[PDB]
C-alpha cells in the first residue's frame, strides 16, 4: 500500500522560474482591506502608450529639438535610430519597459508637440525610411520612404507612426555589439518650408519630442538586461 | 495624425491612421505585471554564525554577509554596521567607498533588478523566499521567520542547549540531513498593517514628531529572517519571488546613461 | 483671442474660476474622490463642510528666460494649505488627527502671442519633497535623477529619492504651452498606504511645476511671467478630533 | 491575469493556506457577531415578581 | 488691446474683520478670477449677506 | 504523427507551459483589442454646451 515511485534524474534542482507554488507556511491570514485603492494596471502594455521624452543632443540631453529659419534638404533637424537601444531611446519608459524583454512587435510613435511662438509658421517633412540602402541624406531621398509633412497652426502637436515593416514577426528588441547601418531603419526630421515670422518675434523655436507604444506593440519573453549604474 | 498633446492624453495610432496600412496585433501574455514579478530574483548572499545551532542568536555578518535579512525588496544593510542588525536604507551602496572605489559588486542587499525597474508607487504581493546553500555537501539551517512589526531580538537562550532561534511559536524551519536537497522554500503571507507598501519612496515621517527623516514607511516589509546552522564556513543566497503582485499609479524608473559613444546600447 | 468651448468655470463655495483658455480637466487615474468615510474609523467624520470645499489661490513663483529645462518647483499638500492660508480648512485640519482628501487644481500663466515655450504640470503620490513640507522657494534641478544619496556614499547607484524626469509623463499632467494655454486643471482622487491619512508626517501628494522649453520672446515682449495657483480639497472627510496641533508650522 | 503557475493538479493546499486573505471594509462598518463562541458566566435572580411578597414595603 | 492677456481676483469681503489688506485676505472671501481672452466683460455679483431683511440706503 | 512519449497521465503541467504556443499570423492583420486593461487618465469637460451662456462670443 505505500505507492512505488521512479525518481527522475533532475531530483533535488532549484528552477527560478518554475511554474509551480512552494510549502505556505502561516496560512488563514487574513489582510488589511486595501478595497479604497485606485490607479491599479495589470499589464504593462496600458502603460507603455503614455508618451515620454525623447533625449537630444546626447550626452547633453534636451528633451526638444529646434527650427530654424533655414530649410537645408541637406540638413535633417533629428535623425533617430528606429531600435529599441538607440541612445536617443534610453530614457523613454518605452525604452525601459523594452529592455526587460527580448522582442517586440508593432507601431512605434513619435509625437511632436510645437512650443515656438503663435505668430510662426512652417512646415516639416518627417519620414521613416526602411534598411537596405543605407540612411536618406537628403529631405529629396527620405520624400521616397514612408513620411508626413507637418503644418504649423491651431493644433499643437503632431503624431507620426513608424510603420512595422519586417521580415520577421518580431524584431529584436536590444543589440548585441552595435548595430552598424542596420537596426530598423531612420526616422529623420527635416525642414520643408523654414520657420517664418512677423517682426518683434524670436526667429526659432523648440519642438518637443516623445515616444510612445502604438496600440499595435507588443514586447515577449521577460528577462533582464545587462545591470548598471546610473552613475 | 494632428493631435494636441496639451490636454495631458494622446490618442493612439497604428500605421493606419496617416498611411495604407493595416494593424499588426498578435496576442502575448508575458506582459501582464502578475506574470513579470512572478520568478525568483536574489536579494544577496547570508552567513550563520559557529555553533548558532545550539546557542544565543547574536548579529554577526561573515563578509558583509550577515545573519539576519529584511523581506524587502528595497536596500538594506550599512556595510558599515555589518555587526549590527541590518535596516532598510534609502540608498544602494557601491562595493567601495572613495572614488578608486568600485560600484560592483554592491555592499548593500536588495532586489537591484526590481529597483532597476519598478513603475509603480504602491503595490501589493505575497513573498515566496528560497535559500540556497553555496555548497553540494551536507548543509544544516535554521531559520526563524518574524512577522513585520513583530519581536525581533531573537537574543535570549531559554533552552538549555538550544539555539535562541529555536524558540517560542514563531514560525521555525529546518533542514540538516545527508538526504536532504539543502535548499529550502516556503512562502509568506503580506503581515503589513498598511494596505498597500510604498515601492519606492514614501513622503513621510516615523513618528509625529517629525524627527525629519522621510522615505521609508514603517512595517513596511515582510518580516525578518533569521539563520543559525552547521556549515558556518558556506554562504548562501537568499532569493525572492512576487506571488499575484498587483501594482498601483505609474511612476518613473532608473535614469539610464547617456551613451557617450554611438547611436545604441547592447550589454553590459 | 481665447475662444469658445474653452472659455469655462469652476464654481467651488463663494469661489469660482474662469479660463477663457482651456484644454479641459485632466482627472488623473479617471477618478475622483467620493467623500466617502475611512473604514479603519470608529468614529464618525466630520465632512461636507461648506467653507472648507473651495478654491485658495496664491502664487507660485515667476518663469523667466533663465529657467534651465527640467527645473522645478514642488507644492507639497495638504500641508501648504495648512496654515493661515487654508482658511477653515487649515483650521479644521490642525485640530484633527487624520484627513482623507482628492485635489483639484488649476495653475495660471499668461504671455502673449509672440512668447515661446512650455511649462509641465502634474501631480504625483509620493513625490519626495522638503523634509519639511513646504513649498519650494525657487526653481531646482536638485537631486535630479538619481535622488539623494549619502556624502560618502561614493559608489553607490542611487538613492530611494530617485526621480527620472524624462518620464515625468507617467504622472498625471497637462502641458501650459504659451502658444496653446494660459491655464492647466488637474483632479486627482484619494490613494495612499493606507484607508485615511495622518497627515501631520506625510505629504502624500505634490502638485510640481517644470520648464520643459525655456521662455523666448523679442524685446518689449513681457519678460518674466507670474505663476499662480488655485487649489480646491475635493470631498475631505476628518477624523480624530483633539486639540490644536499647534506650531503650525 | 495570473501569474506564472501551470500546474494541472488542483492545488494540494487550500486557498486559504496557499494564499493571503483578500478582505474588504466596508465605509460604514460592520457588527461583529453577537457572540464569538458559548462560554459565559451567567447572572440569575437579576430582577424579581414572585417571592414571599407583597408584604414587602412601597 | 486684443493681444493682451491678464488675469484679475475681485473679491466681495462680509464686515466684521476690517477689509482685506492683501489679495491672500480677500481670497478667503467671496470672489471670482477674471481671464482676459475672447470676451471683454465679466458681471461679478456681490451676494446680499446680511443679519438682517434690508439694509439701510443711506 | 507524435513522439516519443507515452505516459497515461495527463500532463502536470499545462500545455502553455509545457509547449510553446503556435499561433497563427493572418496576411491582412489583426485589430489589437480596443483596450489593454482599465487604467486610464480621463479628460474631462473638453466641449462643451451649459454654462452662463450665450451671453459668450459669436
Amino acid at each position: 500500500s505505500p505507492i512505488p515511485v521512479t525518481i527522475r534524474e533532475h531530483a533535488g534542482t532549484w528552477y527560478s522560474t518554475l511554474p509551480d507554488s512552494t510549502v505556505p507556511i502561516y496560512g488563514k491570514t487574513p489582510v488589511a482591506p486595501a478595497n479604497y485603492m485606485v490607479g491599479e494596471y495589470k499589464d504593462f502594455l496600458e502603460i507603455a502608450q503614455i508618451p515620454t521624452f525623447i533625449g537630444n543632443k546626447v550626452p547633453n540631453a534636451v528633451p526638444y529639438i529646434e527650427a530654424s529659419n533655414t530649410a537645408v534638404k541637406t540638413q535633417p533637424l533629428a535623425v533617430y535610430q528606429v531600435t529599441l537601444s538607440c541612445s536617443c531611446l534610453a530614457n523613454t519608459f518605452l525604452a525601459a519597459l523594452s529592455r526587460n524583454f527580448a522582442q517586440y512587435r508593432g507601431s512605434l510613435v513619435y509625437t511632436f508637440v510645437f512650443t515656438g511662438t503663435a505668430m510662426m509658421k512652417g512646415k516639416f517633412l518627417i519620414a521613416y525610411t526602411p534598411p537596405g540602402a543605407g540612411k536618406p541624406t537628403s529631405r529629396d531621398q527620405a520624400m521616397q520612404a514612408t513620411y508626413a509633412i507637418w503644418d504649423l497652426g491651431l493644433n499643437s502637436s503632431y503624431s507620426f507612426t513608424v510603420p512595422f515593416i519586417s521580415p520577421t514577426h518580431f524584431r529584436m528588441v536590444g543589440t548585441d555589439q552595435a548595430n552598424i547601418t542596420n537596426v530598423d531603419g531612420w526616422v529623420t526630421v527635416w525642414q520643408l518650408t523654414p520657420l517664418t515670422y512677423p517682426p518683434g518675434c524670436p526667429t526659432s523655436a523648440k519642438i518637443l519630442t516623445m515616444v510612445s507604444a502604438g496600440k499595435d506593440f507588443s514586447l515577449k519573453m521577460p528577462i533582464s538586461p545587462a545591470p548598471w549604474s546610473p552613475q | 495624425g494632428v493631435e494636441n498633446a496639451e490636454k495631458g492624453v494622446t490618442e493612439n495610432t497604428d500605421a493606419t491612421a496617416d498611411f495604407v496600412a493595416q494593424p499588426v496585433y498578435l496576442p502575448e501574455n508575458q506582459t501582464k505585471v502578475a506574470f513579470f514579478y512572478d520568478r525568483s530574483s536574489p536579494i544577496g548572499a547570508f552567513a550563520v554564525k559557529s555553533g548558532s545551532l545550539e546557542s544565543g542568536f547574536a548579529p554577526f555578518s561573515n563578509k558583509a554577509c550577515p545573519n539576519s535579512v529584511i523581506l524587502t525588496p528595497g536596500p538594506q544593510f550599512d556595510p558599515a554596521y555589518d555587526q549590527l542588525r541590518p535596516q532598510r536604507l534609502t540608498e544602494i551602496w557601491g562595493n567601495g567607498n572613495e572614488e578608486t572605489s568600485e560600484v560592483f559588486p554592491l555592499k548593500t542587499k536588495q532586489d537591484y533588478s526590481f529597483c532597476l525597474f519598478s513603475p509603480f508607487v504602491y503595490y501589493k504581493c505575497d513573498l515566496e523566499v528560497t535559500l540556497s546553500p553555496h555548497t553540494s555537501g551536507a548543509h544544516g539551517l535554521l531559520v526563524r521567520w518574524c512577522p513585520t512589526g513583530t519581536p525581533t531580538k531573537p537574543t535570549t537562550q531559554v533552552l538549555h542547549e538550544v539555539s535562541s532561534l529555536s524558540e517560542g511559536r514563531t514560525p521555525q524551519v529546518y533542514s540538516a540531513g545527508p538526504g536532504t536537497s539543502n535548499q529550502i522554500s516556503f512562502v509568506v503571507p503580506y503581515n503589513s498593517p498598511l494596505s498597500v507598501l510604498p515601492a519606492v519612496w514614501y513622503n513621510g515621517h516615523k513618528r509625529f514628531d517629525n524627527t525629519g527623516d522621510l522615505g521609508i514607511a514603517p512595517n513596511s516589509d515582510f518580516g525578518t529572517l533569521f539563520f543559525a546552522g552547521t556549515k558556518p564556513d558556506i554562504k548562501f543566497t537568499v532569493y525572492l519571488r512576487y506571488k499575484n503582485m498587483r501594482v498601483f499609479c505609474p511612476r518613473p524608473t532608473v535614469f539610464f546613461p547617456w551613451p557617450t559613444s554611438g547611436d545604441k546600447i547592447d550589454m553590459t | 483671442e481665447n475662444l469658445s468651448d474653452r472659455v469655462s468655470q469652476d464654481t467651488a463655495g463663494n469661489t469660482v474660476t474662469n479660463t477663457q483658455s482651456t484644454v479641459g480637466r485632466l482627472v488623473g487615474y479617471g477618478t475622483v474622490h467620493d467623500g466617502e468615510h475611512p473604514a479603519s474609523c470608529a468614529d464618525t467624520a466630520s465632512e461636507k463642510i461648506l467653507a472648507v470645499e473651495r478654491y485658495y489661490t496664491f502664487k507660485v513663483n515667476d518663469w523667466t528666460s533663465t529657467q534651465k529645462p527640467f527645473e522645478y518647483i514642488r507644492i507639497p499638500l495638504p500641508h501648504v494649505l495648512s496654515g493661515e492660508d487654508g482658511g477653515v480648512f487649515g483650521a479644521t485640519l490642525r485640530r484633527h488627527y487624520l484627513v482623507k482628501t482628492g485635489w483639484r487644481v488649476q495653475v495660471q500663466c499668461n504671455a502673449s502671442q509672440f512668447h515661446a515655450g512650455s511649462l509641465l504640470v502634474f501631480m504625483a503620490p509620493e513625490y519626495p519633497t522638503l523634509d519639511v513640507f513646504a513649498m519650494d522657494n525657487r526653481w531646482s534641478k536638485d537631486n535630479l535623477p538619481n535622488g539623494t544619496r549619502t556624502q560618502t556614499n561614493r559608489k553607490g547607484p542611487f538613492a530611494m529619492d530617485h526621480q527620472n524626469f524624462w518620464q515625468w509623463t507617467l504622472y498625471p499632467h497637462q502641458f501650459l504651452n504659451l502658444r496653446t494655454n494660459t491655464t492647466v486643471d488637474l483632479e486627482v482622487p484619494y490613494v495612499n498606504i493606507a484607508p485615511t491619512s495622518s497627515w501631520t508626517q506625510h505629504a502624500s501628494w505634490t502638485l510640481v511645476i517644470a520648464v520643459v522649453a525655456p521662455l523666448t520672446y523679442s524685446t518689449g515682449a513681457s519678460t518674466s511671467l507670474d505663476i499662480t495657483a488655485s487649489i480646491q480639497p475635493v470631498r475631505p472627510v476628518f477624523n480624530g478630533l483633539r486639540h490644536e496641533v499647534l506650531s503650525r508650522q | 491575469s495570473e501569474g506564472n503557475e501551470g500546474v494541472i493538479i488542483n492545488n494540494f493546499y487550500s486557498n486559504q493556506y496557499q494564499n493571503s486573505i483578500d478582505l474588504s471594509a466596508n465605509a460604514t462598518g460592520s457588527d461583529p457577531p453577537k457572540t464569538y463562541g458559548q462560554f459565559s458566566n451567567l447572572l440569575s435572580g437579576a430582577v424579581n415578581a414572585f417571592s414571599n411578597m407583597l408584604p414587602l414595603l412601597a
